[PDB]
RNA sequence: UCUGCGCAUGGCUCAUUACAUCAGACGUAAUCUGCCGCAAAAAUCUUGCGGUCUCCGCAACAUUGGAUAACUUGGCGAAACGCCAAGCUAAUACAUGAACCAACCGGAUGUUCUCUGUUCCGGCGGCAGGGCAACCUGCUGCCAUGGGACGUCCAGCGAAUGAAUGAAAGUAAAACCAAUGCCUUCACCGGCAGUAACACUCAGAAGUGUUGAUUCAAUUCAUUCCGUGCGAAAGCCGGGUUUUUUUAUCCGGCGUCUUUUGACGAACAACUGCCCUAUCAGCCAGCGAUGGCCGUGUAGUGGACUGCCAUGGCGUUGACGGGAGCGGGGGA
RNA sequence: CCAGAGGGCGCCCGUGAUUUUUUACUGUGACUAAAAAAGUGUGACCAAAGCAGUCAUUCGACUUGAAUUAGAAAGCAUGGGAU
């Protein structure tokens, strides 16, 4: 083999922790349709993996689909507000509230800063479903599961 | 040297109290190995080994159990297989050489 | 770290007063939890009445006269949970604690055979050095485990002088159950359908004699036997039936005449 | 007093939080270990379980492993060459996880001989096998490029791996 | 299946134990013509347990025997031909017919398997003498210290087996 | 007085304090955890006797080792919950250290010998002639499916690093050679009926871990561990014996090192909610503000922090700033 | 230990929507420490209180009693199909 230049851009070398890429005469199968060796992970909670992730090119240590990040607790929805940054998208939510005295409703938003695997590329105004995670950054506490 | 008992050869001291008769103070001996001590010590490592062997015994019985189950399985799924196959076969070819 | 418990932070099921000291005993870490159990000194004193006060209690206990599970217990405090057996030779009494209708602890009295018999659930199943399988329950480990291996949430039959394990019982439809927790405990029922919700609490649906069916979760369920003639253990005067508030009240009136 | 918290930092809204509390031993940093080349020194400290850990200082000796041959054998770290965190660390000859360094090569060269009755084995093992040409030139010459995969400030040892085709070409082209 | 006591009873003790074991707590002993009984508790676990346990059996002087349900099978290992086999003897490299040689003729045999170190040989009935030498040892012969022993299995049956095999084969093809 | 355990709990007070605390509902597969519950543990050349060459022969229940307080002797200081020199002696303190007895399973190997090659075309060579040891020639030994014995080195728990394992569940009948099994034959003749696995000794002594999910549990192989880990306390007490009080005579109760996982706890994260003020409208990056990559640190996750690279983050559905205020169960 | 042959159920996995659908709302259940509040029982000499206690001429009987409810918003399951 020889090395990419579109999966490499960094001073250090980009690789998956999980599996042996140095491989070699490959002892298998573990690998993805059929292709060089790769690690991919079937998370439960009734979600089913992307086709894309399994067969992918990409190197990510934060997605639950090719790394040891585990999705566990709360499960949320929302829509998309802004595609900025690198792998970090921004969710808006909207929901109501009730004041007992008036007996009328009221509108409120929150927002969250979540992780998006390079497997997906969802556009502003799309729905999404996400999952609970351990802290991956200062704000970031969720990671995408599934787009709509 | 050895074999010679130092219970005999302790220091004694003596103390007065006027008209209440004297007493000979002398020390207890420590780090002392008697009959009792030796027996007690030895006994421990008999207990020790025994416990280990009991574990191993349990393990054998467990393993045995599992294997017997697997054996029964094999046999049962032989019976089934064999019956199906060779009964259907019996019908077939016997009747084509009886034709 | 907390070493003190108080009378208003202690459960209602022990039935201590607001008054008469501001402190209650905090039981140690042990076979059971702090939020359900009955500690030793609470049993002896406030129930069986062989102690009138604190000093009395320890003047029994510390001499090794009280034995849960065949092992004499010196300590003043030490918890005793659901499905244990307390045997105090000196009297000739024996207890098997249990829950009973109205959610509150109860005391049965058992003879020879069942003073050596117990039951244990299965919380988890895991593997240890040398590929030796292991189970874990409320009270303790214990090792391997056939009676024939199987699976979590199931219930065993455990003998205390030596292991003779009769069989075991499993969690499957048409079986029988007694309950813990959940403000639904002290009842008894069948097992109809068990809903499974992945990643989330698992919900059961039950039934009992002469209908009035109900529901609970699945970690509040503890199996008993295949059927209600197949039970290994004895049960209180009530068979785990709730009856209506009005029925109860009325009956208490009518019989009070004496 | 070195702390690990978000208390001293700003909000996401650019505001500033006000404290009502001192600082704890629950939050706790300790000053970096810088682990160089030289005879083994160790500086043991104690953690919050009553479990020691070993701050390493100066490690000249190593343990390194082929992938694909499924072995590990010793060697002696000679020089540090490339580090991707800083060029600072290079020049000082300090050692951190995923640093690229140079090794003795000898024990590997040795072992690959063996890859009486033995005379049959040296055929059977050498069959169904080749060694990379990338790897070859290096291994011959008497020095190799290897990578430490241990963290040698909290175990007081360096351990590593060894570089075959993909990884190896990505490093060489820097140099 | 219900299991079978043998080598007891006659017997007053027979009758006594017969009506004592009936009808519970488990079990009951169904007495039989000669020295033996049927003992009824049956289940797949029941056949295993019933072997090694010996409640519901008495003796009058007898040594107990616990036998499978039918009275048939033990005579076959005991007697009627022999036929004999020998275990230390390599497949791998040392050849067969050292076997045949050792016993001074009477043929038919094979080595088995790639597993391990027995061969099997039919010397018919007279092998009773042969094995009574080599079981009481019996050492090396490009092998190891050994044991020989018997039970009948096939012959007679092996010849009729492979006959009925060849018949099926011809039809089949 | 030495030793072991506890004083981090209980008591008392509300000063600071609004993605702060807190309540309801959840999470830790991101972690630590004494006392308590239950359960485990087959590593290690030690001791005595005799001689001596340092190293041996002969035995078997380990007759271990060095210190320090109280006390005494001189004292010092104005005082001080301040202190010094010398002389004494203990351990469940501190420091060493246990063969055979005592098992199962696997690796790597010998120019070990003996079943053997049935076995040649190539390989490994071993020699001479030309020998520049390129090779040509002639001579010669062994090997080209293998297994039995004997010998040597390694093997435990826990920890680090690198490989491997941690089931599968989406077509149907024949021939080909390399094996190799079973039928079968005098035959290592030529075909597929039977058929869990597999070279004996063990003819079932794991072909099968939990979860919604694992780079987890556990298993196998190669390298390693040096104080910063691992004793049967080299411990204590009873009771029955025995007949000499006074046994290697039996039985019992305590105590402690190491490993594993429960609940007694600790730490960390945030889905939803809460007074007044716009005469507070822009607030956040030199000195981290939002995110990315390799590291460092910590019990562990993380701009928690270093280096490097991007330009984001929040807000009229009231940010930022200020004023009042410990939050809740609850009271009138 | 009535065989062959399709049926039918219970577990497990994989492949399929021309775009599969959802919440607010409301019914019934899950989950949630006391003290306080609400409330059943009981002549502490009434009472404010408190979980007690009442019988039996006996070496104890009540298989004594200490019920039951409420608790904004949010979260969780399963029915309803109007707005």
């Amino acid at each position: 083999h020889s090395v990419d230049l579109t999966l490499q851009h960094e001073k250090a070398y980009q690789r998956q922790t999980a599996v042996n890429e140095n491989s070699h005469n490959p002892n298998k199968k573990h690998v993805n349709m059929s292709g060089h060796i790769r690690y991919s992970k079937k998370i439960g909670l009734g979600f089913k993996t992307p086709k894309s992730a399994i067969n992918g090119k990409y190197i990510d240590r934060k997605c639950p689909f090719t790394s040891d990040v585990s999705i566990r607790g709360r499960i949320l929805r929302g829509v998309v507000h802004s595609t900025k940054m690198k792998r970090s998208i921004v969710i808006r939510r909207d929901y109501l509230h009730f004041i007992r005295k008036y007996q009328r409703y009221q509108k409120r938003h929150r927002s969250l800063t979540v992780h998006c695997s390079p497997c997906f590329d969802p556009k502003p105004g799309d729905e999404v479903i996400v999952g609970q995670c351990r802290p991956l950054s200062k704000t970031i506490r969720y990671n995408v599961l599934e787009v709509v | 040297s050895r074999g010679d008992d130092v219970r005999k050869y302790v220091i004694r001291r003596k103390v007065v109290k006027e008209g209440k008769k004297d007493r000979f103070k002398a020390p207890k001996i420590q780090r002392l190995i008697t009959t009792a001590v030796k027996a007690r010590r030895a006994k421990k490592a008999k207990v020790a080994i025994e416990k280990v062997r009991k574990s191993a015994e349990e393990r054998r019985a467990y393993l045995h159990l599992i294997g017997t189950r697997r054996r029964a399985a094999r046999q049962r799924n032989s019976a089934r297989r064999h019956a199906h196959k060779v009964a259907a076969q019996k019908q077939a070819l016997a009747l084509f050489k009886g034709k | 770290t907390k070493k003190h418990l108080k009378r208003l932070y202690a459960p209602k099921d022990w039935m201590l007063s607001k008054l008469t000291g501001v402190f209650a005993p905090r039981p140690r870490a042990g076979p059971h939890k702090l939020r359900e159990c009955m500690t030793l000194m609470i049993i002896i004193r406030n129930r069986l009445k062989y102690a009138l006060n604190a000093a009395e209690a320890q003047m029994i206990l510390r001499q090794g006269l009280v034995c849960v599970d065949g092992k004499p217990r010196k300590d003043t405090k030490y918890p005793v949970g659901f499905m244990d057996v307390v045997e105090i030779p000196r009297t000739g009494d024996r207890f098997r604690i249990l829950y009973d209708v109205k959610g509150r602890f109860a005391l049965v009295k058992v003879g020879e055979a069942e003073g050596n018999i117990k039951l244990l659930k299965v919380e988890n199943v895991y593997t240890s050095t040398g590929r030796i399988p292991v189970a874990m329950t409320h009270d303790g480990h214990r090792i391997r485990y056939p009676d024939p291996r199987t699976h979590r949430g199931d219930t065993l039959v455990y003998n205390l002088k030596e292991k003779k394990v009769v069989d075991l019982i499993k969690s499957s439809n048409g079986k029988v159950v007694m309950v813990t927790g959940g403000a639904n405990r002290g009842r008894i029922g069948e097992i109809m359908s068990i809903e499974r919700h992945p990643g989330a609490f698992d919900i059961a649906r039950l039934k009992d004699a002469a209908g009035h069916e109900f529901a609970t979760r699945a970690s509040n369920i503890f199996v008993i036997g295949k059927d209600m003639q197949s039970v290994p253990v004895t049960l209180p005067k009530q068979q785990g039936l709730r009856i209506n508030v009005i029925q109860e009240r009325e009956e208490k009136l009518i019989a009070a005449e004496a | 007093g070195i702390v690990r918290s978000r208390l001293h930092k700003r909000k996401i809204t650019g505001g500033k939080t006000k404290i009502h509390r001192k600082r704890m031993k629950a939050e706790l940093g300790r000053l970096p270990a810088h682990t160089k080349l030289g005879a083994r020194r160790v500086s043991p400290v104690r953690a919050r379980g009553g479990n020691f850990k070993l701050r390493g200082l100066r490690l000249d000796t190593g343990n390194f492993a082929w992938s694909t041959e499924a072995i590990a054998q010793r060697a002696r770290i000679l020089d540090v060459v490339y580090n991707a965190t800083s060029n600072e660390l290079v020049r000082t000859k300090t050692l951190v996880k995923n640093c690229i360094v140079v090794v003795d090569a000898a024990p590997f060269k040795l072992w690959y001989a063996k890859h009486d009755e033995l005379k049959r084995k040296w055929m059977l093992r050498r069959e169904n096998h080749k060694i990379e040409k990338a790897v070859a030139d290096q291994l011959k010459e008497g020095r190799l490029l290897a990578r430490i995969t241990s963290r040698p400030g909290q175990t007081a040892r360096a351990d590593g791996a060894l570089l075959e085709g993909a990884e190896l070409q990505f490093y060489l082209k820097k140099l | 299946n219900g299991l079978y006591v043998k080598n007891w009873g006659q017997g007053s003790v027979d009758d006594a134990r017969a009506l004592f074991g009936t009808a519970g707590k488990v079990v009951g002993v169904r007495v039989r013509r000669r020295r033996y009984a049927i003992i009824f508790f049956e289940n797949a676990a029941a056949v295993k347990k019933a072997i090694d346990l010996f409640n519901g059996k008495e003796f009058m002087g007898n040594v107990l025997s616990v036998v499978p349900a039918k009275t048939t099978p033990k005579p076959d290992p005991h007697a009627n031909s022999s036929v004999v086999f020998v275990s230390p003897i390599f497949r791998a490299s040392t050849t067969k017919k050292q076997i045949l040689e050792l016993f001074s003729g009477m043929k038919v045999l094979r080595l088995r398997t790639y597993r391990n170190n027995y061969a099997y040989v039919y010397l018919d009935t007279p092998a009773a003498a042969q094995r009574a030498v080599k079981e009481k040892n019996g050492a090396e012969f490009r092998g190891k210290q050994l044991r020989v022993a018997l039970s009948t299995r096939s012959l007679a049956k092996d010849r009729a087996r492979a006959e009925r095999a060849r018949l099926l084969m011809a039809a089949q093809k």
